[PDB]
């Protein structure tokens, strides 16, 4: 008896004192006090400020510098396409209901603003996976006589949609739900409740495999086998002071794009791996909250890791925004 | 093979 049902909703707060409403139709400030209702509208503030222009600038550049539409760098526009949907799907929709105490758009909004904040999270998700294929691909050359072109690209980012489709398009149609989630001012995936109508103990399992554990395995192979190259080809040729420097650098980021990628999904897969084996237990508003400040926080660091440290982008933006010198 | 690392965005 751990907090209060519903329809298409649970509160975590037990309504033994008769308080509990439903977070379609009234403030939850029960669950957690206003001023933390509006530190949690201040972090989506945040997230809008730092997150619209970054990810913004990196099309807007793209538009403008004839260098940077490689298709080596087609899955990075489509990053920043992703974390776009989390910024306009996501933080603007919680900014304003945080600011209600409640999920003012009711059920049918808790579908959109969590359909659109999934996909966008999980074509980021996705596309960080296809940019370590292909780096693998052209750097390791794992086949002979392959050329990476534009047609595969393509398909990389085609093939980010359809993964993302696949987690996000499920909820709205009965396997898993969208509903609110922990102060109840956002919706996402029911990986929490065991809801036998929806069959959500197998949805986590199919999410926590397809859309953790692969991306881990292909992720680690994939930069494993790059740091590997690259250290061999160092250690083979370290009368070149260059390569000897490269083979330090790439080293560098990867260890930064794997603890990164950890830092964005390890809490999601963690906790809902604790819960799933700890059923008879109570998971509060706020550590329901811990997850989701990871993964949305995303939307800033990642495109400062795979686009602001990335040399090219870096000089066309600083030249974009020098008013066309420098 | 460092035309394949400036390539690929990471050197
Ligand atoms: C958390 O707990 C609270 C307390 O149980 C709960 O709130 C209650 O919901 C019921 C309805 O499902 C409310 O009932 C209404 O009372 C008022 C009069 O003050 C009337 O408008 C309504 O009367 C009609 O309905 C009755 C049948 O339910 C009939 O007997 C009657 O003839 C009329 O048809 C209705 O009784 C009740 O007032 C609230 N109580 C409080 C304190 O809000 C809340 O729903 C629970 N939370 C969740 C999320 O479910
Ligand atoms: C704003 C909230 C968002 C972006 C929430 C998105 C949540 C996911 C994409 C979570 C996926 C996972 C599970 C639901 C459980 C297993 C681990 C994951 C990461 C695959
Ligand atoms: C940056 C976007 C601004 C969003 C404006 C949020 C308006 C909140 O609206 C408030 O909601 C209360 C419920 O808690 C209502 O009782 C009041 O009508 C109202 O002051
Ligand atoms: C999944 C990819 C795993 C990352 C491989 C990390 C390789 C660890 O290797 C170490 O990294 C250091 C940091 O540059 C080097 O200075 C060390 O000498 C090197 O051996
Ligand atoms: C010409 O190239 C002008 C360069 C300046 C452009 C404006 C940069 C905006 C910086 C926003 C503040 C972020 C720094 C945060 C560090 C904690
Ligand atoms: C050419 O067209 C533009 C050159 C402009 C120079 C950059 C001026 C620096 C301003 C930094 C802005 C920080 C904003 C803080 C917002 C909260």
């Amino acid at each position: 008896m751990c907090g209060t049902e519903g329809p298409n909703f649970y509160v975590p707060f037990s309504n033994k004192t008769g308080v509990v409403r439903s977070p379609f139709e009234a403030p939850q400030y029960y669950l957690a006090e206003p001023w933390q209702f509006s530190m949690l509208a201040a972090y989506m503030f945040l997230l809008i400020m730092l997150g619209f222009p970054i990810n913004f600038l990196t099309l807007y550049v793209t538009v403008q510098h004839k260098k940077l539409r490689t298709p080596l760098n087609y899955i990075l526009l489509n990053l920043a396409v992703a974390d776009l949907f989390m910024v306009f799907g996501g933080f603007t929709t919680i900014l304003y209901t945080s600011l209600h105490g409640y999920f003012v758009f009711g059920p049918t909004g808790c579908n959109l603003e969590g359909f659109f904040a999934t996909l966008g999270g999980e074509i980021a998700l996705w596309s960080l996976v296809v940019l370590a294929i292909e780096r693998y691909v052209v750097v390791c050359k794992p086949m002979s006589n392959f050329r990476f072109g534009e047609n595969h690209a393509i398909m990389g980012v085609a093939f980010t949609w359809v993964m993302a489709l696949a987690c996000a398009a499920p909820p709205l149609v009965g396997w898993s739900r969208y509903i609110p989630e922990g102060m109840q001012c956002s919706c996402g995936i029911d990986y929490y409740t065991p809801h036998e109508e929806t069959n959500n103990e197998s949805f986590v399992i199919y999410m926590f495999v397809v859309h953790f554990i692969i991306p881990l395995i292909v992720i680690f192979f994939c930069y494993g086998q790059l740091v590997f190259t690259v250290k061999e080809a160092a250690a083979q040729q370290q009368e070149s002071a260059t390569t000897q420097k490269a083979e330090k650098e790439v080293t560098r980021m990867v260890i930064i794009m794997v603890i990164a990628f950890l830092i964005c999904w390890l809490p999601y897969a963690g906790v809902a791996f604790y819960i799933f084996t700890h059923q008879g237990s109570c998971f509060g508003p706020i550590f329901m909250t811990i997850p989701a400040f990871f993964a949305k926080t995303s939307a800033v660091y990642n495109p400062v890791i795979y686009i602001m440290m990335n040399k090219q982008f870096r000089n066309c933006m600083v030249t974009t925004l020098c008013c066309g010198k420098n | 093979i460092l035309e394949n690392l400036k390539d690929v965005g990471l050197f």
